[PDB]
């Protein structure tokens, strides 16, 4: 109904009570076209605070059952009282959790350096060149080649371990929507033994 | 006129900082860390400023921090902030006295059931954790607006703008709502002893600054500390800088005779107050910081078992730590909760602060959070 | 009783019956050279194993109780069933939290560049030689910085966090002895927030 | 004459493998997955071998392995390793029947008065997991000279060489400490339902390949699984490529009708079996090993909550993950003990194996350790 559409709704996204109202407005009073309309919101708050400053938070980690995996995650926030919420807390042990079993090489994408990028990138359109289409086919067709590569060695492009609907960043940028701080992964340590 | 000490803790996109500056500004047109001050008709504020859980933890310990009272901020464009679960978890565990609230950005909302709403949650959140989440103020206005107009007019004042009549609505809320503090000399007496010598003819003196409360001649008292028993006499006269005084109170660099007192009965370390007040005690529960390496602090961590020095007042006795579960090791620059037992009793209380040394040399400071043994 | 003493010796040093009681025998029947004769004596029997492979074990962590400092360690022994045993559990522990607090660079002395050290060294000869000391003089100084040196940056030459009075290689080996397996140290990883 | 499986556990330089090296050779003078053979008077013997915790659960899951008894390795002059109670441990875990001690290099100690003691070590070891610590056979003997001894002549007999005689010792204790393995057909009646259909005249007929037992005509039989309720009646004729038999046994492919059964009251899935013996269920816990991206599993991970399809015998059917305490996230290639939930009740019972798959497709492997509902 009113504000207890509204809550019900916040009360599931922790967000802004008056983004809520905002967003039913907004995409008229039905949930789905609501909670996405916030989630697709969200995703803008983050790439505001991107480059704020965060050296607080917290060292995650994840230990498999059978300690034959273990795993180091620095998570950033901004201020000490968010890195003690259970939801910077779970926020980070998931990300630990994922790493241990996606094993990402990087955690961004920038992460990675030209040099390296294209000792690979060229591999991509030396095979392509031969199956039939010429360099400017397999130019554009090296093009989505890559795109599924950082999804594999980038922590970030990666689809979450729980939900492979969304992918990490998109996690990340959630959380930072429903807390206010810019969140950042410094960086991972991941142990398989014998590996 | 009464001083006290008042902190803003919320999130920073709330306009915590903004809120502090337009209450300077804006009772500067009615009277003439890196805190700041302003002050109403009724008392004089002293801004302390909370950015971190910890950060702020450790100076409550080393003496600097102690707000009487605190103010939360939160938008009530967005409501509260799952932190701020964790702010008022601060609060309650340095244990603020009352709180008092401001939903700041109140233009940014054009439905006024959603304020309602807003405050009904943080209402119920404080009642989370004990505070009267009910009978606690909640004002609602606009800081950002409220500073634009005293930068217009820094003349500005009661009942002229909308909007800095909120901050005065605010303002009156603290001097009320807010318990001033208990005052010193009113509280029970207490004289931490340095020296201690005779003056033929005379008796048993000893020095020492009074810490709390009142004492003039006659009066019964007790002496707690070091010895196997807390022995107690009475006050055979009271004297500063050589010179006798009428009543001696909590600030002045004193001496005191007793009677039925040997030289040998008394000493530097021990401590004078009000029969019954304190008593004591070797196991206790407390909040500590240890010193980084480069603060002089140690050079490596420890373990439970460890046996250094407490510095309490005049003191300096030995005793040993009890790591609790789920702590392990300590390291320079941690905070921490352990128990401790030290070999002589002393007089001991909550809130009691101290050092800790190895040789001299200060490695950790803390104060008591609980007594034991 | 003859019997009480190997039978509560060994209990202690958790080491071969038959040992013990040569050891005590090989040592007058009194603890002190005896439980030093053992000890003595295991270091000898972890020299015998030191190639022998080992790809068991586990990874062993240590996450400070206020989170802001992190270790992961693969501990490898040769069999699972010593992977899984008390001791090997403990050890790792302990080895995981040593790191936490002295923050060793490297596992092993090898682990470094010998003219590395080779270059340091004279670079101690240097100042020596610098500060009015004969050259003879300044060769010994040297050693016992070098020495200094590899007790602060390798984990094994460290002077273990539980008692200063054994090094870390020795706990190691002590180790080894009381079950019959290589143990080796394959890595560690340490975050320290912000740092 | 009847065959047995035996491994052999303990620490390598106690020797476990020469060990098994001495026994073929001894016996060989008298009887004219790595594993060797060896035969007394009274059976037939197979040689497994246990380097891997971890390793053996999989293969013991994999219906590899499977021992019928289990051979302890201790060197009477070290006594037990700390990883002696990890042997045992697993030895509890997979449930070996029965377990035997040799206590090897016993030429190796002059005291006897030590024997006796590493012994009574052990013995009490074996008693804290459940074992008949005291009633377990202990053999002391080397199987080094043991073997030296046949190397020189391997013609050599009991009562010839003194160590020789102590491996016969063992070989002897092993005849008679470990029960024979009750054989297939002679354990309890069952049969997995395949296919069903009404001959008319004659009644309702359900295929299958019987798993165990025998069964003739007029046997009493039940059928469980899948119904609300596991209905009884009694066979009225056996038949193997539709040409009648007289008596049916494990590892036949037969056809079977009952007598008052609607061809509506049988059906694929559903398994049939001596009365009694085993009942329905829907919630269990089971030792599982999930296939490793190679082999074919899944490509990640997964958690409490999974509702894949488990495969019995010659069913499929929905159930739920429930991933116990400290288990948060399970990978491929792991070994694991979860409870799980089905849809539909299953004849079910310890021991029985399993598979699991996401669409036609093996993912996963396990047997069920313990019925809960």
């Amino acid at each position: 109904s009113q504000m207890e559409l509204i809550k019900k709704l916040r009360e599931a996204t922790g967000a802004g009570m008056m983004d809520v109202k905002r967003a039913l407005e907004d995409a008229g009073w039905d949930e789905e076209k609501a909670v996405q309309l916030l989630r697709e919101r969200g995703a803008m708050k983050a790439a505001k605070k991107a480059d704020r400053e965060a050296r607080e938070g917290i060292i995650g980690h994840y230990i498999h059952h059978n300690q034959r995996v273990g795993v180091l995650v620095e998570l950033n926030c901004e201020t000490d009282f968010v890195a003690r919420n259970e939801l910077f807390q779970n926020l980070a042990k998931d990300l630990a959790m994922h790493i241990a079993m996606m094993n990402p090489r990087y955690v961004s994408a920038e992460e990675i350096p030209a040099e390296e990028l294209e000792k690979e990138r060229q591999i991509y359109i030396q095979a392509a060149l031969n199956e039939g289409k010429p360099q400017q086919i397999a130019e554009k067709i090296a093009e989505g080649r890559l795109k599924k590569y950082l999804e594999e060695v980038v922590l970030l492009e990666q689809p979450f371990v729980k939900d492979d609907k969304v992918k990490v960043k998109e996690l990340i940028q959630q959380a930072i929507a429903k807390i206010g701080e810019n969140i950042v992964v410094r960086r991972f340590c991941r142990f398989e033994l014998g590996a | 006129k009464p001083h006290v000490n008042v902190g803003t803790i919320g999130h920073v996109d709330h306009g915590k900082t903004t809120l502090t500056a337009a209450l300077t500004y804006v009772t500067a047109a009615e009277n003439p860390t890196a805190h700041v001050e302003y002050e109403t008709a009724k008392r004089h504020y002293s801004h302390v400023d909370c950015p971190g859980h910890a950060d702020y933890i450790k100076n409550m310990i080393t003496g600097a921090a102690q707000m009487d009272g605190a103010i939360l901020v939160v938008s009530a464009a967005d409501g509260p902030m799952p932190q701020t679960r964790e702010h008022i978890l601060l609060a309650r565990q340095v244990g603020v006295p009352y709180i008092v609230v401001f939903m700041n950005k109140v233009d940014m909302v054009d439905d006024p059931e959603l304020l309602d709403l807003v405050e009904m949650e943080v209402r119920d959140l404080l009642n989370q954790y004990e505070f009267p989440g009910d009978e606690v103020p909640v004002i609602r206005g606009s800081a950002l607006l409220a500073l634009e107009q005293m930068h217009r007019n820094p003349k500005t004042r009661r009942g002229e703008n909308e909007w800095v009549d909120k901050i005065w609505e605010l303002l009156d809320a603290i001097d009320e709502y807010i318990p001033t503090p208990v005052r010193d000399v009113d509280k029970p007496f207490l004289m931490p002893v340095e020296d201690v010598f005779t003056i033929t003819g005379r008796g048993t003196v000893a020095t020492g600054r009074i810490e709390r409360g009142k004492v003039k001649v006659g009066d019964e008292v007790e002496i707690v500390g070091l010895a196997p028993e807390t022995r107690r006499t009475v006050v055979t006269g009271v004297e500063m800088h050589r010179k006798t005084l009428q009543e001696g109170i909590a600030g002045d660099n004193v001496g005191v005779l007793l009677r039925g007192v040997s030289r040998e009965e008394v000493e530097r370390g021990q401590v004078l107050a009000k029969p019954g007040s304190i008593t004591p005690h070797t196991k206790f529960e407390a909040s500590v910081y240890v010193l980084k390496k480069e603060e002089g602090g140690r050079h490596t961590g420890f373990f439970s078992g460890y046996r250094p020095q407490f510095y309490f007042r005049t003191t300096d006795v030995t005793g040993v730590v009890q790591l609790p579960p789920g702590v392990e090791m300590v390291m320079p620059g941690d905070n921490v909760t352990f128990t401790v037992e030290l070999i002589k009793p002393v007089a001991l209380e909550e809130g009691l602060r101290f050092a800790i040394r190895e040789g001299g040399r200060t490695v950790g400071a803390g104060v008591v959070t609980k007594i034991l043994e």
